[PDB]
Formats: C-alpha cells, structure tokens, sequence
C-alpha cells in the first residue's frame, strides 16, 4: 500500500460482524431500558429481543 | 427536498439504512416512492482552509 | 373390530388437525419459522415480503 | 519427546455392529411432547 495509490488500490480495514439471534442464552443485548414486568393482562412486549 | 451531506454518508440518505443522517438529520419512510440523486461537488462547495 | 369404521372418522379427524398443526410449524421457504421472529429481525420493507 | 511403540503389523480392522446409539440435540431450543423431524 502506498499514499498515492487510487481509490481502488488504498487499504480499506474491514470487521465483520457475525451473529446469531434468538436461539440461545444472550450475553449482549441493545441498550434498551428495562420497564417492570406486568402480568395476566394483555401488553405489548419484547423480551430478549 | 435538497441537502449537502459527505459521501460516506450519501447511502445512509435510502430508506431503511439507519446512520447519524437517517436517525438525527432527516429520515425517508419505508414506504417511500421517489429518487435520489447525488453527484460530486467538490469544484464549488470546498473552500481552501 | 364391529365399531371400527366409527373410530377411522375419529383417527382421519385427528389425523387432519394434527396435520395442519405440523405444517404451521415449516418455514414455507423464509429465514425464520416463526413470525414474532421475523418481525424481529427485520425491518419493515422486506419484511411485508 | 516421542517413543516409537511398533506394531510389527496392524491386526485386520475388527467391525462390531453399532447398536442405534449417538443421537445429539439439533439447536437450543426447548422442544417438550413433540415428534420434530
């Protein structure tokens, strides 16, 4: 790699990031904020993404 | 609707990608019947210094 | 054996319901077999698709 | 470190029939009262 190489031949870092979803215990989650857990009623819900 | 933005951030401006544009600056609906069309500007909008 | 042709009505009937419940569980050729899941996943504009 | 045990020759393979043995869990997800394929 040199600084006056063209667009297509400067270095480029790439990080790919690999995941799986919903089929196992999650130890990352979004940051969204807990609310407290209601029950026996009808409520729009997301638990573990 | 007209913008300046840079170019890294010109496919955060199509619909359902998410970015500091998208979120913060300005959103198009996932619904959204249109074109976009973004072309250089480096001649006229950069001043030296 | 005498009530046997009774009992056929009774096995096809619940042979029939337990078919259809096996076939909600297939993808039907998706990422995801199940809905809450692919509501998750994925952002509207494909995910009507 | 290595010692060379030697097997003047190897004795012919012996076959044993496997008796429907070695089934393992597909993914973690908890299945209960159900025939899933």
């Amino acid at each position: 790699f040199q600084p006056t190489n063209g667009v297509g031949y400067q270095p480029y870092r790439v990080v790919v990031l690999s995941f799986e979803l919903l089929h196992a215990p999650a130890t990352v989650c979004g940051p969204k904020k807990s609310t407290n857990l209601v029950k026996n009623k009808c409520v729009n819900f997301n638990f573990n993404g | 609707d007209s913008f300046v933005i840079r170019g890294d951030e010109v496919r955060q401006i199509a619909p359902g990608q998410t970015g500091k544009i998208a979120d913060y600056n300005y959103k198009l609906p996932d619904d959204f019947t249109g074109c976009v069309i973004a072309w250089n500007s480096n001649n006229l909008d950069s001043k030296v210094g | 054996s005498a009530l046997g042709k009774l009992q056929d009505v009774v096995n096809q009937n619940a042979q029939a319901l337990n078919t259809l419940v096996k076939q909600l569980s297939s993808n039907f050729g998706a990422i995801s077999s199940v809905l809450n899941d692919i509501l998750s996943r994925l952002d509207p504009p494909e995910a009507e698709v | 470190q290595c010692v060379n045990l030697t097997t003047r020759t190897q004795l012919p393979p012996a076959y044993t029939n496997s008796f429907t043995r070695g089934v393992y869990y597909p993914d973690k997800v908890f299945r209960s009262s159900v025939l899933h394929s």
